[PDB]
């Protein structure tokens, strides 16, 4: 049995790609790459595609549970938010790919116990002005869930205690009267 | 229950 069965995942996942081509629609630009629901199918996809560090600036990968669009206004994201990891240009080289793989593994591996159900997806943004990785969750007001996810994710990335990462609500980000978005939680 | 895979296992399937 272990000699021939694929190892199912708790959830079915969809990998998306976005190219920020300003001369086309954000509908023609967003793109389902593929869906998978086993560990082996995850690896076959990951091995076939570019590392984030090799994408052109302005591109995203997004891994979301099947049925959740990688867009904050989706029913399952609209009341939620994201644990944001910001990276500088030198971390593109040292940390981006390793942090993104670890993020994928936390999602597909259900690494947040009961609270993995609050996870919607994850996004990596490749940008000239700084790369970003984030885990999106369903409800900002689920304080225990959001906090546990943040604590485990920080530990999995190996970030030291002196580094603070913030959780920002999507609605706050969309409607901020200023430059920076305020946090709902930090870890 | 729930299907949980730790990091070591998920790496051994690659």
């Amino acid at each position: 049995p272990e000699h021939y069965i694929k190892h199912p995942l708790q959830n079915r996942w969809a990998l998306w790609f976005f190219k920020n081509d300003k001369s086309k629609t954000w509908q023609a630009n967003l793109r389902l790459i593929s869906k998978f629901d086993t560990v082996e199918d995850f690896w076959a996809l990951y091995n076939h595609i570019q590392l984030s560090s090799n994408l052109m600036p302005g591109c995203d990968y997004s891994l979301f549970k099947d049925g959740i669009e990688p867009m904050w206004e989706d029913e399952k994201n609209k009341r939620g938010g994201r644990w944001l990891i910001t990276l500088n240009k030198q971390q593109r080289r040292s940390d981006l790919d390793r942090f993104w793989l670890e993020t994928l593994l936390c999602l597909i591996g259900e690494s947040f116990d009961d609270y993995s159900d609050d996870v919607c997806g994850a996004v990596v943004n490749v940008r000239a002005k700084g790369d970003k990785i984030a885990i999106w969750t369903t409800e900002c007001e689920n304080r225990e869930a959001v906090t546990h996810i943040g604590r485990v994710y920080k530990e999995r990335l190996g970030l030291p205690p002196k580094i603070v990462i913030g959780y920002q609500s999507h609605a706050d980000t969309a409607t901020k009267s200023g430059s920076t978005t305020k946090n709902r939680f930090v870890v | 229950t729930r299907i949980i895979y730790d990091r070591k296992f998920l790496m051994e399937c690659r």
